[PDB]
């Protein structure tokens, strides 16, 4: 995929360009962010499971969809529903890291629309659990590595 | 796959980029998942064999299918006993960045489009949105002195589909001299031919 | 487009061959169901806002669609899906009295899953809402319409499907 | 917003932003600010907004709620509530773009046609939309009524 | 204008590839800066 | 949004099996018009 | 795909109400119809082989498909058509079984007109065939079940025109 | 197109909710920059015929480009390089003034390699001629404005390669 | 694929007609092609390589698809590019032998155009290496085969473009 | 990258990335900064190096520049040091990255294929990267110099 | 599009020659050829109504086409074949005056082959009519104008084949 390092490098090479301070700017910058991106990392590994149950807890959870005659309804349907919600905090925890939203719509992002479509599934509700993840996220996290955490859910809310 | 039959039926008549997509189908399940193995295989039915005792013809497209038999990938899920069969909604998953595309490629219409369809639907992504009517490119007519030829979608699908918002704007070539062309000039159709 | 009528016909000027008793049947057929099409065409030319109105109610409206978000969100959006409603209402009633379900083929369905998949519509919802609008039609016409209405309601389903 | 609308017109006449269109996006910019504070107001007294213009509505058109009326019975007087909120939301968006454009796409394209589906009478919900505009009006000091009010306006005009 | 007839004013990019692109094209797309031989030994046998 | 749409497939899932569909499945796997002793399974089923 | 009994439940499940006994009696007529789309099968299943020869011979053969130059000449494209009125006669036999029209949609009906019509393979003549077979299943399954098994036909044949 | 403040606007929109203050900082914040921008953009509409002669100077021109069998020979092919370059020195400086590459994307970068190819227009140079022009425009706008002006630059760069 | 020999019989098998003398015509005309057609195959197959490298040099390398932001820069891209160009070669010999251009519509041409305009390989460049190419393989085959050798040449050409 | 490289494994077994993979990731950015030191030393003295080392090269291979040779006459010796330049133009990328990759996806895929239609021989070409090591070599520092090293033996075993 | 004295001018500008007496030599030759040309063209013009005819009475007419199921079959086909003859003549005699190839390409021949393909129009039996159409005007415009005429004919019988 493309992380903050690479990228700088990529944009480079198409330059022919080799690296200059301006550049070299970017990358000491990550590498600033990057040790408390490891420990953020890691405050949501521990906790993803929690910070599941939280997030579909505030929107999911005791919406229309849990009523017959919604997607949430069924174990089966609602079993699913977390599965994804786990998809979008593993990104989203592979973003902060690397530090590049790429990752992100490579295997997230594209296509997502139009599986939903299909499906059924409404694409509201599930920008709605994304923002919920967030702010959950931000807790655990604390707000120095807030701000980073924040981004890559964001980027994730408006794809959708 | 070596077989005669195998070709013929499948190879012959479709472009090499489109014979790996179908013989990704039937042979492990799934559709192609990404722009770096249909470019691995892509290199595997191109490269000109390393030449091979076996009468039985070295590599070419029987490479192709060698190496998604014995393919880890292959083996272990099928296993030495089962015959492959179709992955699908029900069972592992599905994933959602070649949905469109993988649901039209296990239909039984899939032979019929001859147009590779996963090369183009990856690296449509990283590339930025065509040249195209933003209803889609069967909308554009082919551009002739008289008649309106459009492709249709039953007679062979070839969709391109892109998404092209209410603000988006067509590049057009002038018919004429280049300044002319009112995106930089307003007043180029007032202008001698 | 083409017909029922014509199609008979058709058939036989590529044969070259004039019109035999078979064929008079095939057309003889058409003319005695010919006399409740145009029954039926006349109530769904009457009721046809409100055919649209109950079949949005139906499956449309309040559902994720409508809501911020949802497809058909938005003034706009709205007015675009309801007007892709009556299209497909006007041209199921063209096809219910022609006998022929090429008129759908020639205008309504060529094209459409494209353009439906470039927009991002959901085709599946837009699928829904033309069974709800059979459902609404078979109502209004009475069982002997509804039969042939609802075959070319199922075309244009299967044609967006 | 102003800016975009700026540069559509710039972009049409295939020119660089004008000096004087320079200027009023400066003051635009000043003004956002007092613009958010504005925006946030409404935004608190929203609910106590929509629930008075909706009972004066109501006073001034009996029929909408009544039998015959599209807004008689509880799920249809929601409705009706739901759709003043809305074009609040609307409104108060407007006011932090500083131009009707946002409101514009969203709530006045295709307007008429929807309700003429529904069946709802437009001018009851430009009554509404006039009601919802003079308890807003209330809350806000007079200069800030004037900036809410210029949207206000804009929404009753366009149904 | 009420006197000029329509004519045809722009075409897309496809369009124009069909009518020119027989033959693809002439030229080798030369760059600026690039070291080329390209002419250098016509050149010398035109001085021999 | 995405530079590149594969579009939309309606697809519906099965979200509980039934004798009904369970025996046609099998039936269609097979591609074997309906076996003798389902036959007397269908109706059984029809009638119980 | 869906069945009766399921089409039913599903219904009712997305409702959330417990089966009306106007939907139980709807579910109950399937029983009873049951027995006989059983007995109906076995007599197609047995007589396939001759109901596909009769139909040809009605519609397809002594015809120019047939002749060089028609769609059908040549042993391979005979065969094909062939094995395709197998699958018509296989998937409508299904369908009477489920009760349910879906099947057909979901297996058949999905991509066979693009299929077609990149083959060039002729839809009115193809529905001329799944007709003729239709006639010859009626007087095989006897009247009762021919009702039944008509409409499963007629399904495929709006379908593909 | 869209411009931060829209950008706002709509992913609230589409989740239905009122504007917060969350929201109203990221607001704020781009009101801040916002000042900076203004003089940069009236910084380059007055230098923008400088800024185009002196990134000719420093790539295309005095080239084999300009000499007789490069793409900008003739005076007809020079004048379209220099229109070029003057389109997307604007387009840079609208994205700088709306602090989206939304714009870019929208009307400058799509279809633009299909353009150049059938066009025979050199990619590689152009996106030379463009990060020429970022360097010049870097000066004038100063070190502040320069951050922000290049990203945009870039963008198109990295959309044309 | 198909070749001339079974040309003929495909259009004799579709109007059901036997071989007849003017038919029988056309074949001996193959057959004296034949023999020159084999020795220029032969010919190809052995100065391949150089053919690629000369080619490559009259249109390809020293452009700006070799600079960096060119299409065929990177040492991955040459070599796709070398390859491509190596498949051109190689189908136009089998072309030749044929004296078909079927195989080339059945193998290159067909969804090439869609996949370069995907990929972003400049078409035009694409055409001008194949010209290069044939000029290349013109001198090597000697008149008499190059002839043969063009038009195969031409319709690459002209199916990418 | 490193960090690329351990998200992908991660994505493979479908997991969050493991304590030790963290680890590794910490221990990287921690070396960056002296990563990024080495970097700019190799790309300043640039010129230089190039110089140098096609000295030593042509030098070590007289043929090559020769009326046989590829690299003879002007045009051709100015394409070999530009190879020279990119090769180390890719080994700076690499030591930033940390990782091969960058260097092996623009170098060393094709690169056989891509001499052999050039004809020039690949031999030569990795005595040219050899000969800029031991350029480069000489301005580092001794641990600099290692760590430059294993890039610069990358590519000469890749060629 | 072009002809032979702006050919010759092209290419030397894109050299950036001055005309040189090989280039002169060029041009002299075509001067001489142009009073025979504008003979045959005149011949052309005056006798085109009936050397469609006379093509047409050699392969289209008495054919399968013209029968019941063939292409040229109805008046409104038969008008059509007989209007693209016509077009072919045309233009072939204005690429006869030019003295080069290139109008043909631009105006008839691109996307000529995708047109008749999409139509079902027979390629091989419209090339058969234009080399019919050969032969006619070869015999009116007499041997000197024949050869230049037939050129034009067989590069458009290539282009569709
Ligand atoms: C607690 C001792 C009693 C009780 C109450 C209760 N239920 C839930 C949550 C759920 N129950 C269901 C229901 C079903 N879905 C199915 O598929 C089936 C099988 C047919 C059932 C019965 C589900 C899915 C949930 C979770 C979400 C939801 O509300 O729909 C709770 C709260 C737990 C939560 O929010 O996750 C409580 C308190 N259920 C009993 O039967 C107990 C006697
Ligand atoms: C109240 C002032 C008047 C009134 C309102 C009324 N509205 C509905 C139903 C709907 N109104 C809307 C409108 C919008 N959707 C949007 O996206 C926007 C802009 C953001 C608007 C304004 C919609 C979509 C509906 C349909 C229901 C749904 O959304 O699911 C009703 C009910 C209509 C019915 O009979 O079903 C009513 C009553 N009625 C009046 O007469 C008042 C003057
Ligand atoms: C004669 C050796 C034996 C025989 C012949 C027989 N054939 C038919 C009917 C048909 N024959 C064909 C065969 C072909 N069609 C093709 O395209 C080809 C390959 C080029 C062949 C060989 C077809 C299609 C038919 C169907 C009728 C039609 O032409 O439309 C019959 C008639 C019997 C029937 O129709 O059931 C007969 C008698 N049968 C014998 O007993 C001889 C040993
Ligand atoms: C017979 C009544 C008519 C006819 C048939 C015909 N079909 C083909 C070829 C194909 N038919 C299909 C269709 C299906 N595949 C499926 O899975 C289903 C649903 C279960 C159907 C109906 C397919 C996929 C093919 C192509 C595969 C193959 O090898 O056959 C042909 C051959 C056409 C050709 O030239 O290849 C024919 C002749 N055509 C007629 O003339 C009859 C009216
Ligand atoms: C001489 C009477 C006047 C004069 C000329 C002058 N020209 C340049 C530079 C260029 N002029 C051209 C012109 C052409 N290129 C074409 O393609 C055509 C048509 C075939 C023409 C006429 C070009 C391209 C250049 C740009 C530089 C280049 O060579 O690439 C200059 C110097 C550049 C500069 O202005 O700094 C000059 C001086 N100057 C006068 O004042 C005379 C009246
Ligand atoms: C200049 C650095 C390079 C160059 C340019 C060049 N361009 C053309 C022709 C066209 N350029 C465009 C491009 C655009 N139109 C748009 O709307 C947009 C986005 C806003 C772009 C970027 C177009 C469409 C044309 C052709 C038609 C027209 O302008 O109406 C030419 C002329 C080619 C010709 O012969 O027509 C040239 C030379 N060429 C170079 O060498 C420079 C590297
Ligand atoms: C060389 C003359 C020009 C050139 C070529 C080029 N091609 C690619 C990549 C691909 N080429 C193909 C095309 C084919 N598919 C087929 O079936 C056939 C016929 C048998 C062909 C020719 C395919 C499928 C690819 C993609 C595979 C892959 O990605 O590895 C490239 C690389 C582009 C990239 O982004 O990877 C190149 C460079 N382009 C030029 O610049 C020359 C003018
Ligand atoms: C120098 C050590 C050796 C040498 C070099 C040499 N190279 C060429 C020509 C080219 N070399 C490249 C190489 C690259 N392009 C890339 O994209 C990469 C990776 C970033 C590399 C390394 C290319 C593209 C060319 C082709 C020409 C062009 O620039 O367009 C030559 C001349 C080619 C010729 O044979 O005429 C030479 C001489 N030759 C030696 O003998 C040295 C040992
Ligand atoms: C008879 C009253 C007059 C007459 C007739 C005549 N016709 C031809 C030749 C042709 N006639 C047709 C006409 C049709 N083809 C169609 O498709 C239709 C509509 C279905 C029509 C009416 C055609 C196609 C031909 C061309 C040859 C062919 O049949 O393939 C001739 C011979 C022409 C010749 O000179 O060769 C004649 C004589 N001529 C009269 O003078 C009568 C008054
Ligand atoms: C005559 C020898 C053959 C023949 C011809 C035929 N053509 C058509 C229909 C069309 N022909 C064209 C062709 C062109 N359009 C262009 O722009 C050009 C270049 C100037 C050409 C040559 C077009 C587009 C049409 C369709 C629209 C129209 O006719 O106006 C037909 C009729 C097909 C139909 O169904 O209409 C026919 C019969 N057919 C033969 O069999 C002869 C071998
Ligand atoms: C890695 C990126 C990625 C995503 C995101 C993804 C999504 C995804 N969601 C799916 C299903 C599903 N997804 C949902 C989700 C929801 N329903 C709601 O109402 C909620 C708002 C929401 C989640 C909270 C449901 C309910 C299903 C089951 C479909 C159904 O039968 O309704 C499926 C079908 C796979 C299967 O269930 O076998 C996919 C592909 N797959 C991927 O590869």
């Amino acid at each position: 995929m493309k992380d903050a390092i690479s990228t700088v490098i990529a944009k480079y090479d198409s330059q022919g360009k080799y690296f200059d301070n301006a550049a070299v700017d970017q990358l000491k910058a990550y590498f600033a962010t990057g040790e408390l991106r490891v420990r953020s990392a890691a405050a949501i590994s521990a906790n993803a499971q929690s910070i599941i149950k939280e997030a579909t807890a505030k929107a999911l959870l005791y919406s229309s969809l849990t009523r017959t005659g919604g997607n949430m309804y069924y174990a089966r349907r609602f079993a699913a529903c977390i599965r994804d919600m786990e998809y979008f905090l593993r990104y989203a925890t592979f973003a902060m890291v690397a530090g590049d939203t790429s990752l992100l719509d490579e295997y997230v992002l594209n296509g997502l629309k139009e599986t939903y479509t299909s499906l059924g599934v409404p694409i509201d509700a599930t920008v709605k659990g994304i923002n919920a993840l967030r702010e959950v996220v931000a807790s655990v996290v604390g707000p120095e590595a807030a701000g980073e955490a924040s981004k890559y859910f964001d980027h994730l809310a408006k794809g959708l | 796959g070596k077989s005669e039959l195998y070709r013929r039926e499948f190879y012959q008549p479709f472009i090499n980029s489109r014979v790996l997509e179908l013989a990704f189908k039937h042979f492990l399940g799934r559709a192609p998942e990404s722009r770096a193995e249909v470019q691995k295989y892509f290199s595997i039915i191109s490269s000109p064999i390393v030449r091979g005792q076996s009468s039985m013809p070295s590599g070419g497209l029987y490479a192709l299918i060698d190496a998604l038999i014995d393919s880890e990938e292959y083996t272990s899920i099928f296993g030495e006993d089962t015959v492959p069969y179709l992955r699908n909604l029900g069972v592992e998953a599905q994933p959602s960045w070649n949905w469109g595309a993988a649901y039209d490629l296990y239909n039984y219409a899939a032979p019929r489009r001859k147009v590779p369809q996963f090369i183009t639907l990856f690296a449509d992504y990283t590339q930025p949105l065509p040249n195209q009517h933003p209803y889609g490119a069967g909308n554009d007519p082919l551009e002739i002195q008289f008649g309106a030829i459009f492709k249709n979608s039953t007679i062979n699908p070839a969709e391109r589909a892109a998404p092209i918002g209410k603000d988006v704007k067509r590049i057009l070539i002038r018919n004429g001299s280049p300044t002319s062309n009112e995106r930089g000039n307003p007043t180029g159709m007032s202008e001698g031919a | 487009m083409q017909d029922a009528i014509t199609a008979v016909i058709n058939n036989y000027d590529v044969q070259g061959k004039y019109l035999d008793g078979a064929a008079l049947d095939k057309l003889k057929a058409y003319f005695t169901t010919g006399a409740v099409r145009v029954r039926a065409a006349a109530v769904i030319s009457s009721n046809a806002t409100t055919i649209i109105k109950e079949a949005a109610a139906k499956a449309l409206i309040y559902s994720d669609l409508t809501r911020p978000g949802g497809n058909m969100y938005t003034t706009r959006r709205y007015a675009a899906c309801i007007r892709d409603m009556d299209y497909f209402l006007r041209y199921a009633t063209y096809a219910m009295l022609a006998g022929d379900p090429s008129i759908l083929d020639e205008r309504v369905l060529n094209g459409l899953k494209e353009t439906y998949n470039s927009l991002g519509v959901p085709i599946a919802a837009t699928v829904g809402g033309i069974q709800a609008m059979k459902e609404v039609v078979g109502g209004l016409v009475g069982p002997d319409a509804a039969k042939e209405a609802s075959i070319y309601f199922d075309y244009l389903s299967s044609g967006l499907s | 917003s102003v800016l975009t609308k700026a540069i559509v017109n710039a972009d049409a006449e295939a020119r660089y932003l004008s000096p004087g269109e320079l200027d009023r996006i400066k003051s635009f910019v000043a003004s956002g600010e007092r613009r958010l504070r504005i925006a946030q107001t409404l935004t608190e007294a929203r609910e106590r907004i929509v629930k008075q213009a909706g009972d004066q509505l109501f006073q001034k058109r009996p029929d909408v709620v009544s039998p015959g009326g599209n807004a008689y019975g509880e799920k249809m007087t929601a409705l009706c509530l739901r759709d003043l909120d809305y074009y609040l939301r609307l409104v108060t968006y407007g006011i932090v773009a500083g131009d009707v454009t946002p409101i514009e796409e969203i709530g006045i394209i295709g307007v008429k046609e929807m309700y003429n589906s529904l069946q709802t009478p437009i001018p009851a919900v430009a009554e509404g939309v006039r009601a919802m505009k003079n308890v807003a009006t209330s809350l806000l000091s007079g200069d800030d009524a004037a900036e809410a009010g210029f949207y206000f306006d804009y929404l009753v005009g366009a149904m | 204008g009420e006197d000029v007839l329509p004519y045809e004013r722009y075409l897309t990019p496809a369009g124009l590839s069909l009518r020119k692109g027989r033959f693809g094209s002439s030229d080798v797309l030369t760059t600026p800066g690039g070291i080329t031989p390209r002419g250098d030994a016509a050149r010398m046998m035109d001085k021999i | 949004s995405i530079r590149g749409t594969s579009g939309s497939t309606v697809a519906r899932p099965r979200l509980f099996r039934t004798v009904m569909t369970e025996t046609i499945n099998g039936i269609n796997a097979e591609d074997r018009y309906p076996n003798s002793g389902e036959v007397s399974q269908l109706d059984q089923f029809f009638g119980d």
